[PDB]
């Protein structure tokens, strides 16, 4: 009876293990989606930063 | 009191024989059953953290 009682607990350890890794798995994609979009924004940010300068340098 | 000393002798000798016969068979099955109980205490403790 004690062996039937034990195996049931470790089945729930697995069910929790799978859904825990499954939630983290969805988060990972979101992180990589936006982290790229932030990288896109910063590149464009640095382009203006120097573009606005090189316009003003020539105007003089 | 002497009637009990006969009983204490006769009965406890039977008890020690019954105990040591059981113990030889059941101390092994105790360890089997008791080491299995410790597995619930760890199977539970991990369950909560998960």
């Amino acid at each position: 009876a004690l062996e039937v009682q034990l195996e049931l607990l470790e089945k729930e350890l697995v069910n929790t293990k799978k859904l825990s890794q499954g939630c983290n798995r969805k988060r990972k994609h979101y992180q990589m989606e936006v982290g790229a979009r932030l990288a896109e924004a910063e590149v464009k940010f640095g382009q203006l930063l120097q573009s606005s300068i090189q316009c003003r340098v020539a105007t003089l | 009191t002497n009637d009990i000393q006969r009983d204490l002798a006769k009965k406890a000798l039977e008890c020690n024989k019954l105990e040591n016969r059981v113990y030889d068979l059941v101390r092994s099955s105790y360890e089997q059953r008791n080491f299995l109980i410790k597995k619930i205490s760890h199977a539970w403790k991990a369950l909560q953290t998960e």
